[PDB]
This record gives structure tokens, C-alpha cells and sequence, in this order.
């Protein structure tokens, strides 16, 4: 899938760089994605200035891969999406199962 | 003292955006029923308000 079109998608970035890069934003909601070696199971790097023990903190919500049809990617046990662009958008607004409903994307 | 279930609290003043989510009153507190989840930790308000509460804004009180 050509995710290079989106912003949250970033393969040229690693976890360490993902955790730091997001830190630069220093904004609550700052969310992004990081390609994974898997054949189809990227990762949603969610950064939200929260937590007391460790702040800031990065939430690595690894899209639950459900090799089914449909049933594929999802992160909330609520609803399942057959694509990442949906899970990323469905959370942009409305409401879902996310510590900090996505509302602020990041880019390189 | 944190035997089987720990307790968490909201750092800021997170507000519920949906019935599913659990409203928090910066200073409130509850218990932990599902810490296995990476997103929400099904907590139970003393009043009886059970809902998905934000793990981030939350943190195990611990001893």
C-alpha cells in the first residue's frame, strides 16, 4: 500500500527517532505512524504530554493484525477497519478507543 | 497494598467525550480491572462510574 501519500506514515524513521521526533512537537494529541517489517502491520506512535512517572511519554499502539476477512487492523476492540487510513481518520474526530483521540498529526 | 488490583488517578482534568469513556475529576481516583490493555484500563469509580479511562492521564498509585 502506498502510504507515502499520508503524513503519519514514516518508514525512514525508527522508534528511537520516532519517540524523539514526536517529543519535539511537545503538543498533546501529537500522533503518527511508523512502518513495520511485517507484511502489513504498521505502528501508531501516539505522543501525549501526560503521565507523571514518565513525561513526556510515547504510546506505541501496534495495530492489532487480524488475518481475517474483513477483520484486519483495529485498536479499541470496538470496531475493526480493513485499512490504516480509516483507523487514523475515524479517530481524528468523533470518538473511539484511544487514550487521546487523534487530533494532531506529525510529519518529518 | 496493591495485592491483585492497583489504583490510578487523573493528572489533569480529562473530560468524557462519550458514554464509553469515563469522566475524571483532577484528583479523583478508582481501581484497576483491566491493566492488560494498552489503551484504556477499565476502572471503577467509587460512585459507580465504570468506563474506559485514559491510561496516559492515568498512573498506578502504587505503594
Amino acid at each position: 500500500n502506498n502510504l507515502e501519500t499520508y503524513e503519519w506514515y514514516n518508514k525512514s524513521i525508527s522508534r528511537d527517532k520516532a519517540e524523539k521526533l514526536l517529543l519535539d512537537t511537545g503538543k498533546e494529541g501529537a500522533f503518527m505512524v511508523r512502518d513495520s517489517r511485517t507484511p502489513g502491520t504498521y505502528t501508531v506512535s501516539v505522543f501525549t504530554k501526560a503521565i507523571i512517572s514518565e513525561n513526556p511519554c510515547i504510546k506505541h499502539y501496534h495495530i492489532k493484525e487480524t488475518n481475517d476477512s474483513p477483520k484486519r487492523y483495529y485498536v479499541a476492540e470496538k470496531y475493526v477497519f480493513d485499512s490504516i487510513p480509516l483507523l487514523i481518520q475515524y479517530h481524528q474526530y468523533n470518538g473511539g478507543g484511544l487514550v487521546t483521540r487523534l487530533r494532531y498529526p506529525v510529519c518529518g | 497494598g496493591s495485592p491483585e488490583e492497583t489504583l490510578v488517578i487523573a493528572l489533569y482534568d480529562y473530560q468524557t467525550n462519550d458514554p464509553q469513556e469515563l469522566a475524571l475529576r483532577c484528583d479523583e481516583e478508582y481501581y484497576l480491572l483491566d491493566s492488560s490493555e494498552i489503551h484504556w484500563w477499565r476502572v471503577q469509580d467509587k460512585n459507580g462510574h465504570e468506563g474506559y479511562a485514559p491510561s496516559s492521564y492515568l498512573v498506578e498509585k502504587s505503594p
